[PDB]
């Protein structure tokens, strides 16, 4: 099952654009992934972490992007924040596991790596699951912005900065969140039974 | 969508553009201190016009906003840090003519005598030392500081401000809290009763002093006058240290010094700051984080490198910590590494508030926190229970009356020094005192505050203020008084939580994390609240006071009223060696 596509992977998208895989037609091993002692968390919310290995699905998805070190926090249903509110939000009843590990040596370069990207202002509050990759200026007060940025008016994505040299609070951490879809079509992904 | 929404986002966006630069030019700077060469200057300069030019043009955009409509004090106190206009509010010539005379009076003092002045015992040389140096470094800052007066009044009066001096007091108000307010004018009143307070001792200390300087300089002192200023140990008079060699209690017992148990069991840099960071986290606070280890030089490079070896404490941002010090392995280094990583602490304290919002709550916090852990850390019973003095030694009285001459003459024989000097200033700016009668009344106010003579005459083309560094390169002074009334404000709040059972100076806050907590419930808060809170927050009290001080300083007291029975304490201001 394509596990080494989606955790062993050279690049890795931005947060406002992450990536969705989808995964199909396989025999999923979650130990050969649980027992890896090179991941900061590992939750797991709707089911046990250990009976992964013994359940069957349909339409599991792989998510995955880049974030800082202090907002791993913000990815559980219920949370508030940034990234909770403008870019990547779960749903309240959420099946499923969040799994996220530093990355300081691979995502970080001296003068800086400035390729990701986070939204930070924003007219309204996500739903769950959607994902915007819009760059309309936003119009701050009650004027009309008219196309160039000008008084108050401010892009949208703003650059996270990464030096190999900052605190573990804001190092470069890579996560994965596993979302499990349980309907009464036929199953396709499965654990060795 | 009213003035509040506007103004909280700007601030988010402000805060994070502002985080990226600072970070960017701190990392210069460090760069710079830690290796010097030509390119790092360059560097260094590029990042600081970059910050300064956008902090510039964020401060023109934030001024749109009236500070009326909004309701919410956070907001409000980071966009009034925000609005300050500075010097941009004068001409263009007038702004250019002042930085000139700014740039024209430190060049002229950094290239003009402390040894001369600290390890002589000749009246002649001491003389002639002070008046060289009087007479070639005021007579030619004079008109400039005569033109900086008024242009810097210029420039608060354009603020709505009084005057500079009120300017300079600025720091210590607060408003908007009920119960929690602080005039600029009420840190007047305030210095003035703790100074009359304080008067009593320094008069005792001032009598011994100069009955001991009266066996040191025969046919030179009047047993009921003052004391002439170049016989003060320093240039100025500041600090009276250097007189400890003349005017020592006891002599015959030499003094806890642990350099030599150091040596003998192959002490190290690393172990000093180690032995540090177990003092703090017994305390109660958090340890220290990987980058501090390995991004920080703890020892000095050698020859192929050059760098500065003042010992500094650095917060880059972006969860950045490090300390700059050539640390040598004796006792002074031990207590710098304290008081440094207590600036460390510190600043990882509030590293959770807003960017504007990241500094102490006053000008007199940062060092007040680094002292008490450097007194504390130094107390005989925490060197017994570190390894180094020798776990048999009972202490005997006078020992104890020795450290606290030596800590009085740093501490006490400061505190007149430094109000005369912001009083005189604070006058001055207020145009109390006419340009024609400056220097005069200066001396006035040497012999009926901290009883210091002049031995030369002084006309009004000297400038003997000018000499000074803060006062020739444009820093506040009265920092200095607060912090010392703060820091012992803190320290028996502490021993309390600590359950302390005897006198103050043997306190040790060691394993107690009662006063931890204590301590790090007001570090939190940073410059979110007013300091008249974070001041509550520890002792209990709003406002500044004096009593820890003299409960410190009572033993000494005791004993000099007892020494100085047959001898006369105060001064009169008509005697003159001239
Ligand atoms: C990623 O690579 C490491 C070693 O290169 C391997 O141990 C690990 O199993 C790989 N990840 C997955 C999901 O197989
Ligand atoms: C300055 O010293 C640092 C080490 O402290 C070194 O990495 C750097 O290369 C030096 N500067 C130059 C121009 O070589
Ligand atoms: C001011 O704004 C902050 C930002 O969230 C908020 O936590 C605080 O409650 C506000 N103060 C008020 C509403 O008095
Ligand atoms: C700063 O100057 C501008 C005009 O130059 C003025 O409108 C504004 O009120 C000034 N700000 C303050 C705080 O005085
Ligand atoms: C840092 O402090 C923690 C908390 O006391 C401790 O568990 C840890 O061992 C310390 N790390 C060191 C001394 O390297
Ligand atoms: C603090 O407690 C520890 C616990 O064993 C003890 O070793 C030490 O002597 C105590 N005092 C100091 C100053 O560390
Ligand atoms: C120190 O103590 C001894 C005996 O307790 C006493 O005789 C002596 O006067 C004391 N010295 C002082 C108080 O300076
Ligand atoms: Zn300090």
């Amino acid at each position: 099952c394509p596990f080494g596509e989606v955790f062993n992977a050279t690049r890795f998208a931005s947060v406002y654009a992450w990536n969705r895989k989808r995964i199909s037609n396989c025999v999923a091993d979650y130990s050969v992934l649980y027992n890896s002692t090179s991941f900061s968390t590992f939750k797991c919310y709707g089911v046990s972490p250990t009976k992964l290995n013994d359940l069957c699905f349909t339409n599991v998805y792989a998510d995955s992007f880049v974030i800082r070190g202090d907002e791993v926090r913000q990815i559980a249903p219920g949370q508030t924040g940034k990234i909770a509110d403008y870019n990547y939000k779960l749903p309240d009843d959420f099946t499923g596991c969040v799994i996220a590990w530093n990355s300081n040596n691979l995502d970080s370069k001296v003068g800086g790596n400035y390729n990701y990207l986070y939204r930070l202002f924003r007219k309204s509050n996500l739903k769950p699951f959607e994902r915007d990759i819009s760059t309309e200026i936003y119009q701050a007060g009650s004027t009309p912005c008219n196309g160039v940025e000008g008084l108050n008016c401010y892009f949208p994505l703003q650059s996270y900065g990464f030096h190999p040299t900052y605190g573990v609070g804001y190092q470069p951490y890579r996560v994965v969140v596993l979302s499990f879809e349980l309907l009464n079509a036929p199953a396709t992904v499965c654990g060795p039974k | 969508s009213t003035i509040e929404e506007q103004a909280k986002t700007f601030l988010d966006k402000f805060n994070h553009e502002a985080e990226d630069l600072f970070y960017q030019s701190s990392l210069a700077s460090w760069n710079y201190n830690t290796n010097i060469t030509e390119e790092n200057v360059q560097n260094m300069n590029n990042a600081g016009d970059k910050w300064s030019a956008f902090l510039k043009e964020q401060s023109t955009l934030a001024q749109m906003y009236p500070l009326q409509e909004i309701q919410n004090l956070t907001v409000k106190l980071q966009l009034q840090a925000l609005q300050q206009n500075g010097s941009s509010v004068l001409s263009e010539d007038k702004s250019k003519r002042l930085n000139t005379i700014l740039n024209t009076m430190s060049t002229i003092y950094s290239t003009g005598l402390n040894e001369i002045m600290a390890n002589s015992l000749d009246y002649n040389e001491r003389l002639w030392a002070w008046e060289s140096w009087r007479s070639e470094v005021g007579k030619q800052l004079r008109p400039l500081y005569e033109e900086y007066v008024v242009l810097k009044n210029e420039m608060a009066r354009a603020n709505h401000y009084e005057d500079y001096g009120d300017y300079w007091r600025g720091d210590y108000e607060v408003n908007g809290v009920d119960g929690y307010d602080y005039s600029r004018g009420q840190l007047i009143e305030d210095v003035e009763h703790t100074f009359e307070e304080i008067k009593p001792l320094y008069e005792h200390l001032h009598a011994y002093v100069r009955a001991k300087l009266m066996n040191a300089y025969p046919s030179y002192i009047s047993p009921i006058g003052c004391l002439p200023a170049h016989l003060l140990g320093d240039m100025w008079g500041r600090f009276w240290t250097n007189l400890y060699s003349l005017t020592v209690p006891f002599g015959q017992k030499p003094n806890i010094d642990v350099t030599d148990a150091m040596v003998d069991q192959a002490w190290d840099a690393q172990r000093i700051f180690k032995e540090a960071e177990k003092f703090f986290v017994s305390v109660g606070l958090p340890n220290m984080t990987q980058g501090f280890w390995e991004n920080s030089m703890l020892t000095d490079p050698g020859n192929v490198q050059k760098a500065v070896c003042h010992p500094t404490a650095w917060d880059l941002g972006k969860g950045d910590f490090r300390i700059l010090m050539c640390t040598k392995v004796t006792m002074d280094d031990f207590l710098t590494a304290h008081h440094e990583m207590g600036h460390i602490q510190y600043d990882m304290a509030y590293a959770a508030q807003p960017f504007l919002l990241r500094n102490g709550a006053n000008e007199g916090f940062h060092e007040a926190v680094g002292e008490i852990m450097s007194l504390s850390a130094a107390t005989p019973k925490h060197l017994k229970s570190i390894g180094l003095l020798s776990p048999d030694f009972q202490e005997d009285n006078e020992t104890e009356i020795n450290f606290l001459l030596k800590q009085a003459l740093t501490i006490v024989g400061t505190l007149p020094f430094t109000y005369m000097l912001e009083k005189w200033r604070w006058m001055v700016f207020k145009g109390e005192i006419p340009k024609d009668q400056w220097m005069k009344k200066w001396w006035e106010m040497k012999r009926e505050i901290v009883g210091v003579v002049e031995p030369v005459p002084h006309d009004e083309t000297y400038c003997d203020p000018a000499s000074l560094f803060h006062v020739s390169n444009d820093y506040s002074f009265i920092r200095y008084y607060t912090r010392t009334l703060y820091q012992f404000q803190f320290q028996e709040a502490l021993c309390q939580a600590a359950k302390h059972e005897g006198p103050l100076h043997k306190c040790d806050i060691s394993n107690s994390t009662e006063a931890g907590q204590k301590l790090f419930n007001m570090l939190r808060l940073g410059k979110s609240e007013p300091w008249t809170l974070a001041l509550e927050n520890v002792v209990g009290a709003k406002n500044m006071n004096v009593r820890p001080l003299l409960n410190y300083f009572e033993p000494l007291f005791t004993w000099l009223k007892d020494q100085n029975k047959n001898s006369f304490v105060g001064w009169s201001t008509d005697w003159s060696p001239y």
